[PDB]
């Protein structure tokens, strides 16, 4: 029922798009770097995160990790099935261009795309791990 | 060139007829040649003092002069994956780095020895630059790189109707619609405000904008939680409808109380989560609410310098948009008196900007229609950038301790710049809080962190390297008398809000008169270094100007505004409009530079700025920077009349002429040509104004001789009199 | 005989009495048992009335003032009436001067007891009707109640005046008739605002309320593109609806723009108040909204600061002169209980259902705006109801929808009951059913006049004027002739009105069963200690079976119903006749088989035979249940055979004679079509059978026969 949205390449932390909406932003999007500096080829595939009365979600394919924030009691698995909506769309458009960029946020107009389904979300009409342990 | 000595008394014609240049720093060829742009990064005194001691005896203030945003012709742009800073101050590696072992540098500012990474690195583009821009890398930002969004926030009471400025500002941005600086993620949002405040909403579901009033003024929200600021380019067909729908909206209202401090901090809640530019367009005084200013009388001719903001509400309300990255342009189109000395805050500490326009009336005024109309244009469409931040670094012994300019500081001497325009000009005081005895170099770097309106964090830095002299006379040498009296001329604004109008105008006289005097003890006349030749004359055009005058019968508004200017314009237009150009321009010779290919463009002598230098039977035009006043004499020639304005007689030429007509005469293709020479100098473009003759109650063309008399203010020759007793005292 | 009397009086004059003779003696005047009370229904429709043109003739007395009527002496030889009220003799107004005795002033006429006049001088004032619509709800609830709306705009004469206020988390004031832009205001759902503040907050027809037939084409393209309430509800939490605040800006509204004229707030909710005053239940799903059992306990803190505020809004619209509908279709409870002042002490409606999206409620509400043989609403507006009595009568007070005037006189007595302590009463909103109970007290003939001033659907000032007379008791023959005047019905039923009044302003039945057995000391013929001897004449015989359904209704024994469930069936019984009010109490239950044709039986367990069809009309629902052998040969699907065709006429006879009457009914009652086994049948188990009757019964005599 509220937004916290990442998507960064896995290998180096490079963050390729995101949104954020407030009216905190501060401590909690900084866990989410430190946790896309944590992540490589080992970590696991999909995983669920929880930071006390907040939890996170995220899916990696195609070395692109897809964050979503989000506190804890919201359906965990609805969570995923819109991050499955995310990763399809990125990965038809600019998936093919991802290994080739350098700059941060090389396709932050995909923002677009992510607020306009996630209000398909927060409308009503995998491992278990704690925050603190990973990083 | 010339060491030489000049007595202002037996010259008075000082003045040259070549534009001015600013003054090469006595450097070796080999570093001047790496240095800056002037006209980016200048400094009062190119020739640093050594010590404090030395600085204090010249009597000349320190200082830098910057225009960090200006528009470039050619911009260096370096993606390098790593960028090279000193770990210990973190300057920027720049061209006047010195490099030792061949893996290390040599930073000019701490004297901290620094490796180069493993990433001939003498020549890279970071040596060969003073002007370079960066890629930031993901830790130079908070959050991800914002959109751009323009917030357009519209007075609609009575009066605000009846100047009719609705029509053209909404003409305006439907012509540049497709030219806002922006991608794909451009937010664009609408607020009218009277006596309550009016949201619109865009919604492609249905028919017509919607109109959400908030008329609770002690308690302002926002009604909707989307489509207030909506993206531009999906609701484009809809915005496009409102602006057509807006100018018709409240044609018979009869509102006559204005609510701006609610309206602004309904404003500043819409475009709070993301930031961007609030455009603000203000018609009256504010009555109503939060921010409600009490009505003053203006001065006259009679009152004797005798400034400060009424209520800090604006301030605060300023402090609280530059802390989530919204930048206020305040454009104030009033007919009376508005008190803009509270209102201007909210763009002084939000690095906004402010637009004036007095007594703006649709029919009645058709100057300032067609210089909202040119003024607009440049608005809406030059470049921007968002959330930026700027520090400003120098050598170590070297302290900036004061700053100028539209910003907020913040710990550290961290300017705050909500948005940085491309127009702004920021000044800069400094001391020497330690000796440069070692040194005989210092350098001073601006780092300019930015959001580009594409959302790519950029890094924009300018380095400047000047040399360190030990001895009065080499730091008179090295003094740029433009850069001292545009520093000057901030010290002033600031002393006429400290402690008085009168308090200023003291102190832009006795900066000459303790400078000049300090030079006469290091040396019957008054004897100048021939940098300071025209120092007496432009601080002389400082007190005539429309910031510091006396006798004149400027009212607040105006003054305030001047102000305005001074401490937000770069400082070529500062001297453009203190001491403008004067050419004659009524018999036009090849001696220009007909070197563009197919334009002649001639060079006619630039002549001062005294009646005597006028005569009744040319014409003469006279540059200001944001306009071009042509005076044509009542005895001018029959060639001039009909050849280039295009009628028969002197008595025939219309009282208000825009322009000159582009008629088919080698003599109208000449002025057209020197004429628009003058205007691709320039980012705002300067109308111009050929109605000025005899008795066109357009005389203010006389106010800018500033070299001759008035019941009200000295003449050239008087103020040099005026200064000699003193220096000789 | 005295039961075409009781008919005939309540045809002709719209009353129903306790007691049609009255005592004559101060003794039994307050040893009366039940009060003499009246079930008056003030704009009952009649068959064969003529509007009368004039203004009404009134007694030349100041503080009389009484209305020329058939009991009245006249003296048409001396131009000469008497009043019967004060006996003050009056001139014959100039207008009178030719009346004769062969032709005779229509107000002086024995079936002209009860006459309307037509009061034509000022300019008429139109209609108004305020919409408020709730938009925190599914798009599907959103949509029909929309389709709703747009019918009801489509019935409305065009000179009538309309508003919109669409409310959720903030409450939106439409300025209809804005062209390119559709503008509206919008204010915090959070914080209250009077009357004055609303005035200056937002600068005959105003911007917001305009002439339907200059603005429907507007509205019914806003109404038609009305979208959900904009912010998102998180998951686990009810929607923020300021349901309190949109309600005092729609009477705030109403109350500086047309003041003391007729008009109707429409309130729409889709669910509870959850924010501002009148909060109903917080807005969190985990905790449920109060029941009966939490307001026992005091677990709930929101219902008696919610009530607090829409009693406010509910006087301040009732001194206006403005009525107050509440719609409210939810699958949970939505605050009736909270707000049922609001059309309670108007005459507004109260209509509830599960969804918007239903038969039920949209049927339900188009019948709001049935009209008559000449095309205008049923409804009226700002009534006021003046009672002048004789010298003997005094007036204890009224139950049902009113709002006292406070106007004191001779005729207003100490003991008051209910809304009392005047002789003058103001109903914002009544139609041709709205019954009043005025209760009396006394202290030849006793006269009562009704006397009241409404503004027509159709803009007129009308004045119905009803004058009664009553005989006094003959002190040969004192209590066995007020005996013979019982209304057993009538009398129950105010007797019910009197226990459910001091029920919902809070023990009732011990009050109830002591009325019982001291009017089976008084009326009732035994021998002491022998409850066997115990017999009730025809007049009385019935009380008793009317109390005991009335002791185990639902408008007394409020569990086993929500809250909301209590206030809608008080509030629909406090305004019914006499007919409607005793189907609540006890319903009729009629038979249908084979053996003979449809015929009612008693509400009892013994006569839900298998091999009957029964039809069951409580007030709020008609039901319609199928035995074990009827059930059985359903089932098999013999219907369809076709050498079975009385078998057709049996299934369907019900549905038949359920039809006529289902929709007659102002709130259209719930349909039922159940059997045996179905889990639908409880209602016909629960409203049939201390114990029962029989039981009832034999401890009723058992103690009407021991002590006093
Ligand atoms: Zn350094
Ligand atoms: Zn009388």
């Amino acid at each position: 029922m509220v937004l916290l949205t990442m998507i960064a390449r896995v290998a180096d932390g490079l963050p390729l798009a995101a949104s954020m909406q407030e009216d905190d932003l501060q401590q909690y999007q900084s866990q989410a770097k430190q946790l896309f500096r944590k992540l490589n080829e080992q970590s696991p595939t999909r995983c669920t995160l929880e930071a006390g009365a907040m939890t996170f979600h995220y899916i990696i394919e195609q070395g692109v990790c897809y964050l979503v924030l989000c506190e804890a009691a919201f359906p965990k698995k609805l969570a995923f099935a819109y991050l499955e909506d995310l990763h399809s769309e990125f990965d038809e458009q600019h998936g093919k261009k991802v290994p080739t960029v350098s700059r941060p946020y090389s396709f932050i107009e995909f923002d677009t795309f992510i607020q306009k389904t996630k209000k398909l979300y927060i409308d009503s009409r995998i491992m278990v791990a704690n925050i603190e342990e990973v990083l | 060139e010339g060491l030489r000595v000049v007595n202002l008394l037996q010259e008075r014609n000082m003045l040259p007829s070549t534009p001015l240049k600013p003054p090469v720093p006595n450097l070796h060829e080999d570093i001047q040649k790496l240095n800056c742009n002037p006209e980016l990064f200048r400094c009062t005194l190119t020739s640093i003092p050594q010590t404090q001691a030395l600085l204090n005896k010249a009597k000349l203030p320190l200082g830098l002069l910057l225009h960090p945003f200006k528009d470039l012709v050619q911009l260096p742009v370096v993606t390098s994956s790593t960028i090279v800073r000193c770990r210990s101050c973190r300057t920027y590696i720049n061209p006047f780095v010195s490099f030792l072992d061949q893996r290390r540098w040599k930073c000019n500012l701490c004297y901290r020895v620094n490796d180069v990474p493993e990433e001939e690195p003498h020549r890279r583009p970071e040596v060969q630059n003073a002007t370079i821009e960066f890629m930031a890398p993901s830790e130079y930002m908070l959050r991800p790189p914002q959109p751009p969004v323009y917030l357009f926030v519209f007075d609609v009471s009575h009066n605000a109707v009846e100047t009719g400025y609705l029509n053209s500002v909404c003409q305006s941005l439907l012509d540049n619609l497709d030219l806002l600086p922006g991608n794909t993620r451009t937010k664009i949002g609408f607020i009218t405000f009277d006596s309550t405040i009016h949201f619109y909403g865009l919604q492609e579901s249905l028919s017509q904008p919607q109109m959400l009033i908030v008329s609770d003024i002690e308690d302002v929200f926002i009604p909707m939680p989307e489509n207030l600021l909506v993206n531009l380019n999906e609701s484009k067909e809809l915005v496009q409808d409102l602006l057509k729908t807006l100018p018709q909206m409240f044609t018979k209202t009869l509102e006559t109380q204005s609510a701006l401090g609610p309206a602004l901090q309904a404003a500043f809640k819409l475009m709070s989560p993301t930031g961007g530019r609030m455009s603000v367009f203000q018609t009256q005084l504010p009555t109503l609410g939060v921010g409600a200013l009490k009505p003053r009388e203006e001065p006259n001719h009679r009152s004797s310098a005798k400034m400060t903001p009424s209520t800090d509400f604006y301030k605060k309300l300023a402090l609280d948009c530059s802390g989530q990255q919204v930048a206020v342009d305040l454009f104030l189109l009033s007919g009376q008196y508005s008190d803009l000395a509270s209102l201007g805050c909210i763009s002084r500490y939000s690095a906004g900007s402010v637009y004036y326009y007095p007594s703006y009336h649709h029919q009645h005024n058709p100057v300032q229609v067609q210089k909202l109309q040119k003024e607009l244009q440049r608005y809406l469409t030059r470049k921007i950038g968002f959330e930026a931040v700027m520090r400003i670094r120098c050598t170590k012994g070297l302290s900036i301790h004061t700053f100028h300019g539209n910003f907020f500081v913040r710990s550290t001497d961290l300017l705050s710049l909500p948005n940085v325009n491309p127009d702004a000009g920021y000044a800069v005081q400094m001391s020497v809080e330690e000796s440069l005895t070692d040194t005989q170099l210092v350098s001073f770097q601006s780092a300019l962190l930015y959001t580009s309106s594409k959302g790519e964090r950029r890094i924009r830095v300018h380095t400047l390297c000047l040399p360190v002299v030990s001895t009065l006379n080499d730091v008179f040498l090295g003094a740029d008398v433009q850069a001292i009296s545009g520093l000057l001329a901030n010290m002033a604004v600031d002393r006429s809000m400290t402690a008085s109008l009168s308090d200023a105008r003291d102190a832009l006289v006795n900066a000459v008169i303790d400078s000049l005097s300090a030079y006469r003890s290091s040396v019957p006349g008054l004897m100048v270094p021939f940098s300071l030749r025209l120092f007496p004359l432009f601080v002389l055009a400082l007190l005539k100007q429309k910031s510091f005058q006396t006798g004149t019968n400027a009212r607040l508004d105006e003054r305030i505004f001047a102000m305005c200017q001074v401490k937000n314009q770069p400082l070529v237009y500062l001297m453009l409009t203190t001491h403008p150009s004067l050419y004659r321009v009524d018999n036009l010779s090849d001696e220009g530079a007909l070197n563009i290919s197919d334009r002649t463009i001639p060079q006619p002598p630039i002549l001062q700025l005294s009646v005597e230098k006028l005569s009744r039977d040319g014409a003469f035009l006279m540059d200001a920077g944001s306009v071009l006043m042509l005076w044509v004499g009542k005895n001018c020639t029959q060639n001039f009349l009909s050849q280039v304005l295009g009628v028969q007689n002197y008595a025939s030429i219309p009282q208000p002429m825009t322009d000159l007509p582009e008629l088919d005469t080698p003599e109208s293709a000449r002025i057209i040509a020197f004429i628009s020479w003058l205007r691709e100098q320039r980012p705002f473009f300067p109308i111009l104004y050929v109605i000025a003759d005899e008795s066109p109650m357009k005389a203010n063309f006389l106010q800018n001789m500033i070299e001759d008399r008035t019941e009200s203010a000295l003449s050239y020759y008087e103020f040099l009199l005026h200064i000699q007793q003193q220096v000789n005292k | 005989t005295y039961l075409e009397f009781i008919q005939q009086n309540e045809e002709r004059d719209g009353v129903r009495f306790s007691w049609n003779v009255w005592p004559s003696s101060r003794l039994e005047a307050t040893r009366m048992v039940v009060p003499v009370a009246a079930l008056f229904t003030p704009l009952k429709e009649r068959p064969d009335l003529p509007p009368i043109q004039y203004e009404p003739v009134l007694c030349s007395r100041t503080t009389c003032r009484a209305v020329l009527n058939p009991l009245c002496q006249v003296d048409y030889r001396a131009k000469l009436w008497a009043c019967n009220f004060c006996y003050q003799r009056n001139q014959f107004p100039p207008s009178y001067a030719g009346i004769s005795e062969l032709n005779q002033p229509a107000e002086l006429l024995p079936q002209f007891s009860s006459i309307e006049y037509v009061v034509l001088r000022g300019p008429q004032m139109p209609l108004i009707f305020l919409y408020v619509v709730d938009t925190c709800m599914e798009d599907e609830d959103l949509q029909a109640l929309k389709e709703s709306m747009q019918m009801s705009l489509s019935l409305l004469p065009p000179t009538a005046l309309v508003g919109l206020i669409t409310f959720g988390r903030m409450v939106q004031v439409h300025e209809l008739g804005c062209e390119g832009i559709s503008k509206s205001y919008v204010f915090r759902g959070t914080k209250d605002l009077s009357a004055k503040q609303l005035q200056e907050m937002l600068g005959p027809s105003n911007r917001f309320l305009q002439p339907v037939q200059k603005i429907d084409m507007n509205l019914t393209d806003l109404l038609g593109e009305l979208q959900r309430d904009p912010w998102p509800v998180p998951q686990g939490k009810r929607p923020l609806r300021s349901s309190g605040v949109a309600l005092s800006i729609a009477v705030g509204l109403l109350e500086c723009t047309f003041p003391n004229t007729g008009a109707r707030i429409m309130m729409f909710i889709g669910g509870p108040a959850t924010q501002g005053p009148g909060m109903v239940v917080g807005d969190e799903l985990k905790t449920p909204i109060r029941s009966w059992h939490d307001i026992d306990k005091d677990n709930a803190k929101y219902v008696k600061k919610g009530t607090k505020h829409f009693e406010a809004l509910a006087n301040r619209a009732a001194t206006t002169g403005h009525v107050i509908d509440i719609y409210a279709c939810a699958l949970d409870q939505t605050g009736l209980l909270e707000m049922k002042c609001c059309p309670n002490l108007t005459g507004g409606y109260m209509v509830m259902g599960d969804s918007f999206n239903t038969s039920l409620f949209k049927q339900t509400f188009q019948r709001v705006f049935t009209k008559d043989m000449h095309g205008q609403f049923k409804m009226g507006f700002g009534g006021t109801l003046e009672i002048k009595t004789s010298r003997e009568i005094k007036i204890s007070g009224a139950i049902g929808p009113c709002v006292s005037l406070n106007s004191k006189g001779p005729c207003v007595s100490e003991n008051e009951i209910g809304t009392g302590g005047t002789c003058q009463w103001k109903i914002c909103g009544l139609s041709p059913t709205t019954t009043l109970a005025i209760y009396f007290e006394v202290v030849g003939r006793g006269a009562i006049q009704f006397v009241t001033q409404y503004q027509h659907s159709s803009g007129q000032r009308r004045i119905r004027v009803t004058t009664i007379a009553r005989n006094w008791a003959d002190a040969q023959t004192q209590i066995q002739n007020i005996a013979a005047s019982f209304d057993q019905e009538a009398a129950a039923i105010l007797m019910a009105r009197l226990a459910i009044y001091r029920a919902e302003t809070e023990d009732v039945l011990r009050w109830l069963d002591r009325q019982l057995i001291r009017l089976c000391q008084k009326f009732g013929e035994y021998h002491k200690d022998d409850p066997s001897s115990f017999r009730f004449s025809e007049t009385f015989s019935l009380y008793p079976q009317f109390m005991f359904h009335l002791r185990r209704s639902s408008f007394l024994q409020v569990f086993n119903n929500s809250p909301d469930e209590s206030s809608y069936y008080r509030h629909h019984f406090m305004r019914q006749d006499l007919t409607q009010s005793l189907i609540m109490i006890q319903p009729i239950l009629y038979a249908y088989s084979f053996s003979g044709p449809p015929e009612p039986v008693l509400l009892d367990s013994s006569s839900i035979l298998a091999d009957r069809i029964l039809l069951m009309d409580t007030f709020f629902q008609i039901l319609i249940y199928h035995g074990e052998t009827i059930a059985q040969w359903r089932k098999s699907g013999y219907q369809d055979m076709p050498e079975y065709e009385n078998f057709r006429h049996l299934l369907q006879a019900p549905v038949d004679d359920a039809q006529e009457i289902l929709h007659s009914r102002f709130p259209m009652p719930r349909y039922i079509d159940t059997e045996h086994g179905g889990s639908q049948a409880r209602f016909l188990l629960s409203k049939v059978n201390d114990v029962s009757l029989q039981v009832f019964m034999d401890h009723l005599k058992k103690l009407a026969v021991s002590s006093a």
